[PDB]
């Protein structure tokens, strides 16, 4: 897997990103390479081995 | 909804001032009352007043005991409370000498109303049993009003000392040969069904396990000699239907390390007790089994 | 007399005092400032440094 | 806002003498299917489970998997609910039939009404009205759940007048402070499908156990470390009188039974089990420790 | 025969509980009484035929 | 003496791999069982892989988890491990590791782990010669299935020859539930089976001694009436043969009898239940966290 966690601390200046048919969706379609989601929020991104 | 009222830390009460002198502080009025500290603010563990016969109280007055109330047919008492020590004479598993012992204490007229009711019914004596709590901080008089523990440690007020739990020898037992960092208490109820009546056989036993079903089997070992009676007893007397081969059911749990053997001492004569200390209350319902 | 041979062998315990030697700076042991956990259980508040 | 606190709302506006017949209930247990926060006063209260062909049984085993959650304060457009943590004491409210005594275990049951009118409801709102549970004592509901059973063990012989003698008085239950007429399972003359999907499960294992079991006693029987098996053959003859020479000496067993068919007979035997299960045991949700004069509130530790 | 030979051995004879049977296997237990008095030490030896 | 310390931290002895400490950041929230309680267990101690034996035997797996004290981790910084020991009857987070789809409400019960499809048991943590054996969380109802089988097991055997044996074993190893398959690892007959074998026939045999004629002969009865689609199911289930009124009506008798029936059927129903653990509320979308209450 690609490591994910370091996306979640390292600033970005961000984009205003847009397309269709909702964030969901294209995840579940599979449409992306490497995907990640969340609903809770795991300490995975303060933990720093 | 500020992000700094979810950083904030758990609120102290100890910190703040208490409600009876916060409404004194807004007045600036200073009453004869000693407010500064409220008495019991800090205890976890749960009590209730529980009035006793003046003939009951033996034995109770050292702290540290078990009040099992007993349901009765009689419209006044209702609810006459029984400690484990006059359980005792109606025990099977007590020595004779034991026996003859306690049971010369018991001489008030209010103790053998309790002998007497045991005794006239069909119904079996776990049925009429509850188990409550503890002593602790005897009224005594004419109508002892019992603090008896719901689920805590026993102690002396202001935590001045720990009370230990008194329970007596010839009831206690340990299955296991070593003991183990921590033990449940659980207190457990044996017929032994015979013929013309069947006696009951008490027994407190300490014990590592936790789970249900392994306390059981290790149950299954010493009491299997009621286990051919109760089936035996099954054959023999059709229409006849006894139940319950025994009874377990949870009491509390202690350290192990701290448990060590004692003695009350009460109306001159002196009786050796098994003697739990940091005893945690946790009631468990009984739990039947063949 | 049996046919047997019997051979029992008998593990010892002798006590020793033995004498460790090693060079100078061998090993760098690193620690961290000790940390104080507080807990809570009625009768004491027991601490594990 | 230390409190943690359930909100509801009224879809009905309530009338102002309806605002004061929740305040003589601010004790009483609200039971609730499901943990949440915002909820309807369609989804409070036992009133949605309602059922019409569906027996008591259907009633009490959704109870079981209830949130049950005392009242707290009204307020307005309001209701404060709070779900009791285990072990810390909480004063609810004995709305049950039986009066309360000291140290009592109790355990929810579904409400039952019966024949006479005594007590009726007051919070009749739009159809939809608010049940409670009786909270009976522990002892008491074990008897009210062994006459239900039995009662259904007659609805299937209601023909005779001496088997409806006998239904007639263990509909009458006679315990302290307290006579009631637990309402009869049988209705229309057929027995209510809940009832006798239960009942089954009771006479499954008198029967199906009164063969299967016989193969397994005589293999096990050869060890005798606890002796009792070389009794417990005989205890499957099931009977009274003493045997009288008509060699029946050993039990019946089943005849080269297929081996698919054989596994069968046991993975249905405990799948009925775990329908029965249900009505065996009561967990105790509360314990008295002290009753308040009046028998109305009394402060209770919660278990469970 | 089996209770004959542990005259012969002076072998106490178990008769161990079958729910101990099962921790027995599980861990283990010293099921050798202690003796009254060490007069040197623990006892040790073994046998090879 | 302190009683147990309610934080647990454990450290491994052996170096981890990078690869060893990322699994150890998913598994954050899974229920972990240790035996000893120490303030600072050593990771052998830790798992339930130190008690693997050459029989493989899924029934000691069964009543050894039993006497394990489950434990919830939590913050996985560096090589240190949080064990916090859950207290009773409070809300905590779960995080799942076997695959099941876990309705919400359902009672969760501590098993011993299973396989699925793959066999591989990949993304398992393997820390040279040993390995982190971590036992499901499973709704109860499949706990039901997974142990009731089990029971049946050491019965049919005692009367079937050895190629009938392995016949049935190859069937019931496989078990079904909620759409996912599953199987049991190394069923092993054992003594450990015995001991638990012999009262449940014994518990059988009180049972059919403890039923009133009528409790018997409601169904036969009852097959003489009404009809429905259960009825026809339990005709074959019973064998076929061998109003009149109720030869006996003692009320007084008939309720006392049923009384010791419940004592049976709180024993013998109970030697395929497992204590429940967790109780769920809301599953997450996911199905890889839900809030839980109440212990064994």
């Amino acid at each position: 897997m690609e490591n994910w966690s370091a996306l979640e601390l390292l600033p970005k200046v961000g984009i205003p990103t847009d397309f269709l048919t909702h964030v969901k969706t294209s995840a579940g379609e599979e449409m992306f390479e490497a995907l990640r989601i969340y609903y809770g929020d795991d300490p995975e991104r303060y933990n720093i081995h | 909804m500020d992000a700094r009222a979810v950083a904030k830390r758990p609120r102290d009460p100890a910190d703040e001032d208490n409600e009876l002198v916060t409404a004194l502080k807004a007045k600036r009025e200073v009453n004869t009352i000693s407010v500064r500290y409220l008495y019991h603010a800090d205890h976890q563990a749960l009590t209730a007043r529980f009035f006793v016969p003046e003939g009951l109280v033996e034995f109770e007055a050292q702290p540290g005991a078990l009040l099992i109330r007993m349901e009765t047919g009689c419209d006044s008492p209702r609810h006459l409370y029984i400690s484990l020590y006059l359980l005792g004479i109606r025990a099977s598993n007590v020595s004779a000498s034991t026996r003859c012992l306690l049971e010369s204490v018991y001489t008030a007229s209010a103790a053998r109303a309790a002998l007497q009711w045991l005794d006239l019914g069909p119904h079996l004596l776990h049925r009429r049993l509850e188990t409550l709590g503890c002593v602790k901080t005897v009224s005594l008089g004419i109508t002892s009003l019992l603090t008896c523990v719901m689920r805590g440690y026993l102690y002396n007020t202001l935590k001045t000392e720990v009370f230990a739990l008194m329970i007596p020898k010839d009831m206690y037992l340990t299955w296991e040969e070593t003991r183990g960092r921590l033990q449940y208490v659980y207190l457990i109820i044996v017929y032994d069904y015979d013929g013309p009546e069947t006696r009951p056989g008490i027994y407190v036993l300490t014990s590592s396990i936790a789970h249900w079903q392994t306390l059981v089997d290790v149950a299954r070992g010493k009491f299997a000699r009621e286990r051919c009676s109760f089936v035996n007893r099954r054959i023999t007397r059709p229409r006849q239907i006894p139940l319950c081969t025994g009874v377990i059911q949870k009491l509390g749990w202690c350290l192990a390390d701290d448990i060590h053997t004692s003695f009350l001492v009460h109306k001159e004569l002196k009786l050796s007790v098994v003697r739990l200390d940091n005893f945690s209350v946790e009631l468990g319902d009984f739990r039947e089994f063949v | 007399h049996p046919g047997f041979a019997l051979t029992a062998v008998r593990t010892d315990t002798f006590e020793v005092d033995m004498l460790l030697y090693s060079g100078k700076s061998c090993t760098s042991v690193i620690i961290n400032n000790p940390i104080v956990t507080k807990e809570e259980r009625d009768i004491s508040t027991t601490y594990h440094v | 806002a230390m409190e943690a606190n359930i909100f509801c709302t009224f879809d009905h506006k309530l009338s102002i003498a309806d605002v004061g017949k929740l305040t003589k209930l601010v004790a009483a247990v609200v039971p609730i299917p499901q943990r949440l926060h915002l909820i309807k006063h369609y989804q409070l209260g036992l009133h949605q489970f309602v059922d019409h062909t569906r027996g008591y049984v259907r009633l009490r085993g959704l109870l079981r998997n209830m949130t049950l959650t005392l009242m707290r304060r009204v307020e307005g457009n309001q209701i404060l609910l709070h779900v009791p943590t285990h072990g810390l004491l909480y004063t609810v409210l004995n709305t049950g039939p039986v009066t309360w005594e000291k140290g009592d275990a109790l355990c929810v049951l579904p409400p039952l009404f019966h024949g006479p009118l005594a007590r009726e409801n007051l919070l009749t709102l739009g159809q939809w009205e608010l049940v409670l549970p009786w909270i009976v004592p522990m002892p008491l509901a074990l008897e009210i759940n062994q006459r239900l059973l039995i009662m259904g063990l007659f609805s299937l012989d209601r023909s005779y007048e001496e088997v409806k003698a006998a239904v007639q008085q263990l509909q009458t239950i006679t315990f302290r402070d307290a006579t009631f007429t637990i309402p009869d399972p049988v209705i229309d003359q057929h027995l209510l499908i809940d009832m006798k999907t239960a009942c089954l499960s009771m006479s499954m294992v008198a029967n199906l156990a009164s063969e299967l079991t016989m193969t397994y006693v005589r293999k096990l029987a050869l060890e005798d470390s606890s002796m009792l098996l070389v009794k417990c053959q005989e205890l499957l003859m099931r009977l009274d009188r003493e045997r009288s020479v008509g060699e029946p000496r050993t039990p019946a067993r089943p005849q080269h039974v297929s081996p698919d068919d054989e596994i069968a007979r046991l993975s249905a035997l405990f799948v009925m089990l775990r329908q029965l299960d249900d009505l065996i045991r009561e967990q105790v949700v509360f314990t008295v420790c002290d009753v308040s004069p009046d028998n109305k509130s009394a402060t209770c530790i919660f278990k469970g | 025969v089996d209770r004959w030979i542990r005259h012969a051995a002076g072998v106490e004879r178990p008769q161990l509980l079958d729910t101990e049977t099962i921790s027995m296997l599980t861990f283990g237990s010293m099921s050798e009484r202690n003796a009254a008095a060490t007069v040197h030490g623990q006892k040790a030896a073994c046998e090879l035929i």
